[PDB]
DNA sequence: CCTACCGATAAGTACACGATCCTCTCGAA
DNA sequence: TGTACTTATCGGTAGG
RNA sequence: UCGAGAGGA
C-alpha cells in the first residue's frame, strides 16, 4: 500500500523474500514451518504427485535402478500432463540426473538428520542438494552457516551424508 | 416530547388536505430528524452535514465543496450506501442486492 | 474481525423467503437455464427458462445458498430448501 | 465490457479512500513532460506535438498509437502527465483551510499555538472526530496572538517551564482575492509608532511553515499522515488530464475545434513560461510578483472560474470558460447528470392512448417500435426452431431478428449480410430478436413521483403508432391522454426481466403502502355506467343478456 | 430533498430500520413492523361503549343463573355450570379484558375505536361461517378450555422479532400489544359462541389463518422504507390545491426548522 | 431516453437492484478499467497483447485488478485527479 | 531451493453446472496455474495432490450466471535468490560465455564473471572452455553462484558468476 | 477602590440553491 | 427569502 | 456541437 519500502534485497544471508517466511501459514489455519526441498526431496514429490494423478484420472474412466528411472519418468510426464508443459519435463530431467538419494527410505533419514540440527529449511534444501567434501566448502557455498553450526559438528554430518549417499 | 410535537405538525399538514399517509412514513421522517440529539434541517447544511460517505453527500447541491473536504480531511467512503454503488456502477446493497447467493456442491450431487 | 458468521443453529432471521430472494433465486436460475445450465427438474415441454426456474422451486431442486447479511457484517447461510415459500 | 479479454482479476470496488496528490508522486505517476503549449501538428507538420496532446498518452484520430500500447479510442483509458510550476501556488478549494491552519499553528517555527498544558486545549482535543475537533482548535488558537516559551504557574508551585521554541507574535490574516496578508503589531514605544506592519504572505513562506508542521499537529487539525498532508494543499506540480478528459472533437478533417480545458491548460503553461524566463533572465523585483498573481489566477480559474465576487476570466469570444468545478457541478453535471442519472438504450417514447379491451397489466406496443427494439436470446435446445425461424423472417417480417452474435464477438447484420438467407445457428450464440407478445417491459410516465409510475407491463404488439394502455392504470401514472407521452424500457437479461415480472408487476402494485388502501380504481365511463346499471330500476332482456355473458373471458358457461 | 434525505434508510434482516453507516432510526419499522400494504382499518370494541354493555357482552359467569352461557351454544353447557376451576380462567379472561379497556383509553384518549391494523379478523370469521356452513340452531363442538387457551397459545406464535434474550423477548411483546388487544377483543370466550357460533373444526382453521396472514403481513427485509416514505410524503404535497399557515408554504417551515413567525399561536387550557 | 435521478429513485423503492444496475451499465456507459491494487489509482499501463500490465509508480505486474465501472465514473475520477484530489478505489476491506 | 507452497486462485460458465464440475474446475486450475511463472512465487511447476483440493462455494455473480470459486491448492515452486549457489548443466556455449539450464530457468555467465585464466576455444565443436584437464562443452555440469535476478515476462532469468573458491566446473 | 482580563448581544457580510421529461429552430468570431 | 460565519464594542467579576 | 431563444402534460 502506497508503494512501501520494498523490504530488503533477496540474499544468501537468510534474507528470503517478503513471501517465503521461516514460519508461515496453512490452508487449514495452523502455523506450519517453511517447506523447502532439496533435489532428492523435490524429485520424489513430483513423481509421487504424478503417479497418484494417473490413478485418479483412470478411476473416473471406470464408471530403484538409475537409467530405468529416466525412461519411466519420461512416459509418466506425457500421460498425466499434455505437451503444453515444457518447464516440468526439463525440471524432472534435471532432478533425476542430480538426485543424491534414489530410495524413499534413505531420504527419510537424510531429512531426520538435517531437519533437527537447528538449521533453516533453505540451508537443509541447499545441503541435501549440493555434494560437499570439506567443512569449509559447505561454510563458503552456504554462507548462512558460519556461526549457526560448529565446524567439527558440521563435518560429523558431512561424513554421515557420504554413508547415506546412494549408488548411481 | 419535541419529536412527538414534530409528528403532530407534519401529520396536521397531510390531514389539512388529502387524508391520509400511514403513521409509518411520517414517524420515520420525524425519527430521522430527531435520532441525532436535537433537530435536523432537511436542507444542504442540516442532514447533508453528517458522518456519511462523501459520494452520497456530494450528490445533493454541495458537490465540489464536499469533495474538497473529503480529500483535505482524508475521508473514506464506506461503499455501503445506495448512492455510492450507483456512481461505482455495481449491484447496490438494496432489496435484491443486499444478500449474496452461492452454489452448494453438497446439493449439486443430491439432485443430479 | 474473525469470521463473524453464526452457524446453521441459533439464527435470528425470518424462516420465510423474502419477496426479493424469491425474485433473485428465480432470476439467476432462469438466466443460468437460458445460458445452457443443466436443468434438475423433469421438463414438461417448457420453452421458457423462467417457467423452468418456477417449477425448480416447487420441487426444491435449486442448489443455491442465500447469504443473509446483518448490519454488523455477520451472515447466516440459508439454503433455498430450509426457507418456506409463503409470500 | 470495454472489449477484448484481460488476464487480470476482476473484483468489486469495496471502498473508496480520499486524499491529496503528493507533488513527489505526480512526478513518478507521469508519462508526459508538456514543454510545448501547442497541441496540433508536429513542429508544425501533422498529428500532435510531443508537448501538449499525445507526447506518451491518449491517441487522437482513428490511430491506435497510444504510447506503443495501441488498443484504440474505445479501450485506451488515457494517461496522466505533469506540469512543473515555477513558483508554488494555492488550491482554490483549500483557501480558508490554509488560512485557518495558519491562524492556528504559529509561524517562524511551525509549532502549535496552544499545546497540552492549557486546560481548554485538552477539553477541545477530547473529541476523536476530524472537522468538529478542528472547529474548536480554530476558535482556541484564533486569539492568544503570540507563541509561548514558558507558561505553567498554577499547576507547578510558581516558577514557569518551557515547552515551545520561539515566542514570535502571530499576525491577524485576511483575504484580498488570491493572496493573504498578515498584520504584525509590535508598536510598544519602538518602531512604526502606533500603526501595525502588514506583510504579503507568499505560498513559499506558508508551504515551508506547513513542511515544518509536526506529525501530531496533522492529527490535531484533521489531516492524514499519508493521504492529506497540509503541504499538498499548495500545488508545486500540476497533473494534466489526458485527451478522454479534454477531447479534440475534430472539426471536419484538416481543422481543429479543441476542448475548453485544452485552451485553459495551455494558458497556465503561457502564464508559467513568462515566470520561468523572468526568474532566470532580467528580474525587475516588483514585476515578477505582478506575473506570479496571473499564474496563481490561471491555475485558480482552471479548477474554479465561478469564484468570489471579484475576478471573472472569460475565453474570448465573450462566453466564459467552464472550469472543472462548473463541469461536475450539480444539476446535469457529471455527478447528477452523468452518474446519478443517465441516458439509456433499448428505450421508447410515443403519445399514449386508452383502451377498454386491454388487460390491467397489458401495454399496446406498436409494430414499428417492437421491430426496432431487440432482446438478446441465447441459442438453447428449447428455442433453436423458433430462433432460426425469426432469423429466416429477417428484420422486416414482424417476428424476426436484426443481429446474430456468434461464438466470438462478431455481429451479423441481417439487414445486409451475404449469408443472411443461410445461417445454421450453433448453441451458445446470441440472437437479437424483435420484441414479441407477453414480454415483461418497464412502462413509465415522467414525473416519477412515487414507487408506482415505473411498472412492469405484459407486451401486446398492435398496429397504429401510439402507446396503448388500460384505463384503470391511469391513476398510478396520473396522466390522461390529452397529448401526453410515456417512456418504455426493454430489459436485456433473463434475470432483470424476472426481477420485473416477480416484483414490479402492475397487479402486484394494486394496494398502495402509502395510504394502506388500493391505488387502482374503476374510473370514467366504467364508473359512470356501473351506477346507471347497478340499481333496482334497470333489467336486461334475454337477447343482450347472453352477449353480456359471452364478453366475460372466464365465464363458466352457466346462464 | 425528502427523497435524498431518506435514500440510505432500509429495513435490515434483524427487523431494525437502519441506514448506510448503520445508525438506528427505528428498532421495529413504524413501531409495529408490518408491510404497509397488508393492513386494514379495524375496530377495537374493548375501548368503545358503556361499562354495562362491556360487562354484558364479555363477562362470563359460570357461577350464576342469568350471567352463564346457555347450553344451546355450548355442547357441554350444563356440566360447565358452577365450576370453580373453569371460572378461575374465565375470571383471568375478563381481568385481561378489563385491563385492555383501561390501557386502550390511555393510548387513544380521544375515544376513537377504528384504527389500521394487520390481519382482517372481521372477514376471517365471515368466511369461516360460509366455508363450513355453520348453523345457529345446534351447539358448538368446542368448550371453554378450547377457546380461552387456544387464543392465548396463538399469541405466542405471532412472531415479529426472532428472540432468545430478555431485550428481544420484551420488544416482541411490545410489538404485538395493540394487535393481540384486538385479538382478545374479537376472540373473547363469550363472543366466539354468542355472536359467531364457531365449531371446533372451523375455530382451529381460523386460528391458523390468523397466524398465516400475520406472518405474511410482516415487513420484508430489503424494503427501502425511507425511499418509500420520502415519496409517500412528497407525492400528496404535489396535489395541495386546497388565518394559520397550512399546505406547502407551512411544509417548508417544518422541513427547514426555521425560527420565524408565520403563525406561532400557542394553545393554553 | 433519460433514466435520471427520479427514474433511479423508483427502482430503488421497488427493490429491483439489478434492473437499475443493468439500465445504468449494460444499456448505457459500462467501461472496463485496470487499477493498481497497491495505490488504488488508474495508473496501470495495460497491454492486452504483450501482457506488460506494469503500473509506473509502484513497479508491480502482480497487484493489478480490472473493473467494470461506468465510463463517466472513470472520467469523474480523472477530473478529480486534475484538481489534486485522489479517489483511491480499493478492492480490499479494512474497517468492518 | 524448490519449495512447496500453500497458495490459491476462478469464474465458471453456468453451462458447466452439472455433477462433473469439481473435476472440470480442477482442470481449469491446472490449465492456467500449472506452467505459469509469477514474479513473487517463481515458476509454478506442478499442482500437488489432484485429490483433496479445497474449493468451498461459488458466489454466483451479479448480472451474469457465472460462479466465482476460490480454489485453495498446493504446488511446487522454483524461486531463485541473489546469492543462491546452484549446480545446473551448460546448454548454450558461446564466445561471450555460457547459459546454464538450472531447472526451468536459464542463467547467463559472462567471460568477466568467470576466471581470467580459462578462455574460450573456437577450434573445437561443440564449443569448449579449457584450462588444464577441466573442459566446459555441450553438457559439462557447472557450479554457478546467482549474483543477480531478472523478473522478465512469465520466465525468470539470472546473471551468475563462477569466479570463487569451490566454484567453476563439476 | 482600581485594573488585567472575560464573558455578553450585537450588527454586518457572505453562501450557492430553486418540477420531471420531452420536442422544435437560429446563427459563429 | 434564510442561514451561518465573522468581527466590534461593552458591562462587570473579583483579586492584589 | 456550444449557447441563446422558443415550445410541450
Ligand atoms: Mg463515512
Ligand atoms: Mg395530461
Ligand atoms: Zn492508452
Ligand atoms: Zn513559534
Ligand atoms: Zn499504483
Amino acid at each position: 500500500r502506497l508503494k512501501k519500502v520494498e523490504e530488503e534485497e533477496n540474499a544468501a544471508t537468510l534474507q528470503l523474500g517478503q513471501e517465503f517466511q521461516l514460519k508461515q501459514i496453512n490452508h487449514q489455519g495452523e502455523e506450519e514451518e517453511l517447506i523447502a526441498l532439496n533435489l532428492s526431496e523435490a524429485r520424489l514429490v513430483i513423481k509421487e504427485a504424478l503417479v497418484e494423478r494417473r490413478r485418479a484420472f483412470k478411476r473416473s474412466q471406470k464408471k530403484e535402478t538409475r537409467e530405468k528411472e529416466l525412461e519411466s519418468i519420461d512416459v509418466l510426464l506425457e500421460q498425466t500432463t499434455g505437451g503444453n508443459n515444457k518447464d516440468l519435463k526439463n525440471t524432472m530431467q534435471y532432478l533425476t540426473n542430480f538426485s543424491r538419494f534414489r530410495d524413499q527410505e534413505t531420504v527419510g533419514a537424510v531429512i531426520q538428520l538435517l531437519k533437527s540440527t537447528g538449521l533453516h529449511p533453505f540451508e537443509v534444501a541447499q545441503l541435501g542438494s549440493l555434494a560437499c567434501d570439506t567443512a569449509d566448502e559447505a561454510k563458503t557455498l552456504i554462507p548462512s552457516l558460519n556461526n549457526k553450526i560448529s565446524d567439527d559438528e558440521l563435518e560429523r554430518i558431512l561424513k554421515e551424508l557420504s554413508n547415506l549417499e546412494t549408488l548411481y | 416530547a419535541g419529536r412527538a410535537a414534530l409528528y403532530k405538525e407534519v401529520y396536521n399538514v397531510i390531514a389539512s388536505d388529502g387524508s391520509y399517509v400511514n403513521y409509518r412514513h411520517m414517524a420515520l421522517l420525524v425519527d430521522v430528524m430527531t435520532t441525532q440529539g436535537g433537530l435536523t434541517s432537511v436542507t444542504r447544511h442540516g442532514f447533508n452535514r453528517s458522518n456519511t460517505g462523501a459520494l452520497m453527500r456530494c450528490s445533493f447541491e454541495e458537490t465540489v465543496e464536499i469533495l474538497f473536504e473529503a480529500g483535505a480531511s482524508a475521508e473514506l467512503d464506506d461503499c455501503r450506501g445506495v448512492s455510492e454503488n450507483v456512481i461505482l456502477g455495481q449491484m447496490a446493497p438494496i432489496g435484491t442486492g443486499a444478500f449474496d447467493v452461492m452454489i452448494d456442491e453438497e446439493s449439486l450431487v443430491k439432485y443430479m | 474481525l474473525k469470521e463473524k458468521a453464526i452457524p446453521k443453529d441459533q439464527r435470528a432471521t425470518t424462516p420465510y423467503m423474502t419477496k426479493y430472494e424469491r425474485a433473485r433465486i428465480l432470476g439467476t436460475r432462469a438466466l443460468q437455464i437460458s445460458m445452457n445450465a443443466p436443468v434438475f427438474v423433469d421438463l414438461e415441454g417448457e420453452t421458457d427458462p423462467l417457467r423452468i426456474a418456477m417449477k425448480e422451486l416447487a420441487e426444491k431442486k435449486i442448489p443455491l445458498v442465500i447469504r443473509r447479511y446483518l448490519p454488523d457484517g455477520s451472515f447466516e447461510d440459508w439454503s433455498v430448501e430450509e426457507l418456506i415459500v409463503d409470500l | 465490457v470495454g472489449q477484448q479479454y484481460s488476464s487480470a482479476p476482476l473484483r468489486t470496488v469495496k471502498e473508496v479512500q480520499f486524499g491529496l496528490f503528493s507533488p513527489e508522486e505526480v512526478r513518478a505517476i507521469s508519462v508526459a513532460k508538456i514543454r510545448f503549449p501547442e497541441t496540433m501538428d508536429e513542429t508544425q507538420t501533422r498529428a500532435k506535438i510531443g508537448g501538449l496532446n499525445d507526447p506518451r498518452l491518449g491517441s487522437i484520430d482513428r490511430n491506435l498509437k497510444c504510447q506503443t500500447c495501441q488498443e484504440g479510442m474505445n479501450e485506451c483509458p488515457g494517461h496522466f502527465g505533469h506540469i512543473d510550476l515555477a513558483k508554488p501556488v494555492f488550491h482554490v478549494g483549500f483557501i480558508a483551510k490554509i488560512k485557518k491552519v495558519c491562524e492556528c499553528v504559529c509561524m517562524h517555527c511551525g509549532k502549535l499555538l496552544l499545546d497540552e498544558h492549557n486546560e481548554l486545549m485538552r477539553q477541545a482535543l477530547a473529541i476523536k472526530d476530524s472537522k468538529k475537533r478542528f472547529a474548536a482548535i480554530w476558535t482556541l488558537c484564533k486569539t492568544k496572538m503570540v507563541c509561548e516559551t514558558d507558561v505553567p504557574s498554577e499547576d507547578d508551585p510558581t516558577q514557569l517551564v518551557s515547552r515551545g521554541g520561539c515566542g514570535n507574535t502571530q499576525p491577524t490574516i485576511r483575504k484580498d482575492g488570491l493572496k493573504l496578508v498578515g498584520s504584525w503589531k509590535k508598536d510598544r514605544a519602538t518602531g512604526d509608532a502606533d500603526e501595525p506592519e502588514l506583510r504579503v504572505l507568499s505560498t513559499e513562506e506558508i508551504l515551508n511553515i506547513f513542511k515544518h508542521i509536526s506529525v501530531k499537529d496533522f492529527t490535531s487539525l484533521g489531516f492524514n499522515e499519508v493521504f492529506s498532508r497540509p503541504e499538498w494543499m499548495i500545488l508545486t506540480c500540476l497533473p494534466v488530464p489526458p485527451p478522454p478528459v479534454r477531447p479534440s472533437i475534430s472539426f471536419n478533417e484538416s481543422q481543429r475545434g479543441e476542448d475548453d480545458l485544452t485552451f485553459k491548460l495551455a494558458d497556465i503553461l503561457k502564464a508559467n513560461i513568462s515566470l520561468e524566463t523572468l526568474e532566470h533572465n532580467g528580474a525587475p523585483h516588483h514585476a515578477i510578483e505582478e506575473a506570479e498573481s496571473l499564474l496563481q489566477f490561471h491555475v485558480a480559474t482552471y479548477m474554479d472560474n465561478d469564484i468570489a465576487g471579484q475576478p471573472q476570466a472569460l475565453q474570448k469570444s465573450g462566453r466564459p470558460v467552464k472550469s472543472i468545478r462548473a463541469r461536475l457541478k450539480g444539476k446535469e453535471g457529471r455527478i447528477r447528470g452523468n452518474l446519478m442519472g443517465k441516458r439509456v438504450d433499448f428505450s421508447a417514447r410515443t403519445v399514449i392512448s386508452g383502451d377498454p379491451n386491454l388487460e390491467l397489466d397489458q401495454v399496446g406496443v406498436p409494430k414499428s417500435i417492437a421491430k426496432t427494439l431487440t432482446y438478446p436470446e441465447v441459442v438453447t435446445p428449447y428455442n433453436i426452431d423458433r430462433l432460426t425461424q425469426l432469423v429466416r423472417n429477417g428484420p422486416n417480417e414482424h417476428p424476426g431478428a436484426k443481429y446474430v452474435i456468434r461464438d466470438s464477438g462478431d455481429r451479423i447484420d441481417l439487414r445486409y449480410s451475404k449469408r443472411a438467407g443461410d445461417i445454421q445457428l450453433q448453441y451458445g450464440w446470441k440472437v437479437e430478436r424483435h420484441i414479441m407478445d407477453n414480454d415483461p417491459v418497464l412502462f413509465n410516465r415522467q414525473p416519477s413521483l412515487h414507487k408506482m409510475s415505473m411498472m412492469a407491463h405484459r407486451v401486446k404488439v398492435i398496429p397504429y403508432s401510439t402507446f396503448r394502455l388500460n384505463l384503470s392504470v391511469t391513476s398510478p401514472y396520473n396522466a390522461d391522454f390529452d397529448g401526453d407521452e410515456m417512456n418504455l424500457h426493454v430489459p436485456q437479461s433473463e434475470e432483470t426481466r424476472a426481477e420485473l415480472s416477480q416484483l414490479c408487476a402492475v397487479p402486484l402494485q394494486i394496494v398502495s403502502p402509502q395510504s394502506n388502501k388500493p391505488c387502482m380504481g374503476i374510473v370514467q365511463d366504467t364508473l359512470c355506467g356501473i351506477r346507471k346499471l347497478t340499481l333496482r330500476d334497470t333489467f336486461i332482456e334475454l337477447d343482450q343478456v347472453l352477449n353480456m355473458l359471452y364478453w366475460v373471458p372466464d365465464w363458466d358457461g352457466v346462464i | 430533498r425528502l427523497v435524498k434525505a431518506l435514500e440510505d434508510i432500509m429495513v435490515h434482516y434483524d427487523n431494525t430500520t437502519r441506514n448506510s453507516l448503520g445508525n438506528v432510526i427505528q428498532f421495529i419499522y413504524g413501531e409495529d413492523g408490518m408491510d404497509a400494504a397488508h393492513i386494514e382499518k379495524q375496530s377495537l370494541d374493548t375501548i368503545g361503549g358503556s361499562d354495562a354493555a362491556f360487562e354484558k357482552r364479555y363477562r362470563v359467569d359460570l357461577l350464576n343463573t342469568d350471567h352463564t352461557l346457555d347450553p344451546s351454544l355450548l355442547e357441554s353447557g350444563s356440566e360447565i355450570l358452577g365450576d370453580l376451576k373453569l371460572q378461575v380462567l374465565l375470571d383471568e379472561e375478563y381481568k385481561q379484558l378489563v385491563k385492555d379497556r383501561k390501557f386502550l383509553r390511555e393510548v387513544f384518549v380521544d375515544g376513537e375505536a377504528n384504527w389500521p391494523l394487520p390481519v382482517n379478523i372481521r372477514r376471517i370469521i365471515q368466511n369461516a361461517q360460509q366455508t363450513f356452513h355453520i348453523d345457529h340452531t345446534k351447539p358448538s363442538d368446542l368448550t371453554i378450555k378450547d377457546i380461552v387457551l387456544g387464543v392465548k397459545d396463538l399469541q405466542e406464535n405471532l412472531l415479529v422479532l426472532r428472540g432468545k434474550n430478555e431485550i428481544i423477548q420484551n420488544a416482541q411483546r411490545d410489538a404485538v400489544t395493540l394487535f393481540c388487544c384486538l385479538l382478545r377483543s374479537r376472540l373473547a370466550t363469550r363472543r366466539v359462541l354468542q355472536e359467531y357460533r364457531l365449531t371446533k373444526q372451523a375455530f382451529d382453521w381460523v386460528l391458523s389463518n390468523i397466524e398465516a396472514q400475520f406472518l405474511r403481513s410482516v415487513v420484508h427485509p430489503g424494503e427501502m422504507v425511507g425511499v418509500l416514505a420520502a415519496q409517500s410524503i412528497g407525492e400528496p404535497a404535489t396535489q395541495m390545491t386546497l388565518k394559520v399557515t397550512s399546505g406547502v408554504p407551512r411544509l417548508k417551515e417544518i422541513l427547514n426548522v426555521a425560527k420565524n413567525m408565520k403563525t406561532p399561536s400557542l394553545t393554553v387550557y | 431516453l433519460r433514466f435520471g435521478e427520479m427514474e433511479r429513485d423508483c427502482m430503488i423503492a421497488h427493490g429491483a437492484a439489478s434492473f437499475l444496475k443493468e439500465r445504468l451499465m449494460e444499456a448505457s456507459d459500462a467501461f472496463r478499467v485496470h487499477i493498481c491494487g497497491i495505490c488504488g489509482l488508474m495508473t496501470v499501463i495495460a497491454k492486452l497483447n504483450h501482457n506488460q500490465f506494469e503500473c509506473k509508480g509502484c513497479d508491480n505486474k502482480i497487484d493489478i485488478y480490472q473493473i467494470h465501472i461506468p465510463y463517466a465514473a472513470k472520467l469523474l475520477f480523472q477530473e478529480l485527479m486534475a484538481m489534486n484530489i485522489t479517489p483511491r478505489l480499493y478492492t480490499d476491506r479494512s474497517r468492518d | 531451493m524448490f519449495f512447496i507452497k500453500d497458495l490459491s486462485l476462478i469464474t465458471l460458465h453456468p453451462s458447466f453446472f452439472g455433477p462433473r464440475m469439481k473435476q472440470y474446475l480442477k482442470t481449469k486450475l491446472l490449465e492456467e496455474v500449472e506452467g505459469s511463472c509469477t514474479g513473487k512465487f517463481g515458476y509454478i511447476l506442478c499442482v500437488l495432490d489432484y485429490d483433496n483440493i479445497d474449493i468451498q462455494r461459488g458466489r454466483i455473480l451479479p448480472t451474469d450466471g457465472s460462479a466465482e470459486f476460490n480454489v485453495k491448492y498446493r504446488a511446487v515452486v522454483f524461486k531463485p535468490f541473489k546469492g543462491e549457489v546452484v549446480d545446473g548443466t551448460v546448454v548454450s556455449c558461446s564466445q561471450h560465455g555460457f547459459e546454464v539450464q538450472v531447472g526451468p530457468m536459464k542463467v547467463f555467465v559472462t567471460k568477466h564473471l568467470m576466471p581470467q585464466d580459462l578462455t574460450f576455444n573456437a577450434g573445437s565443436n561443440p564449443p569448449s572452455y579449457q584450462s588444464s584437464e577441466d573442459v566446459i562443452t555441450i553438457k559439462s555440469r557447472i557450479r554457478v553462484k546467482i549474483e543477480g535476478c531478472i523478473s522478465q515476462v512469465s520466465s525468470i532469468h539470472a546473471i551468475g558468476s563462477i569466479k570463487e573458491d569451490y566454484l567453476g566446473a563439476i
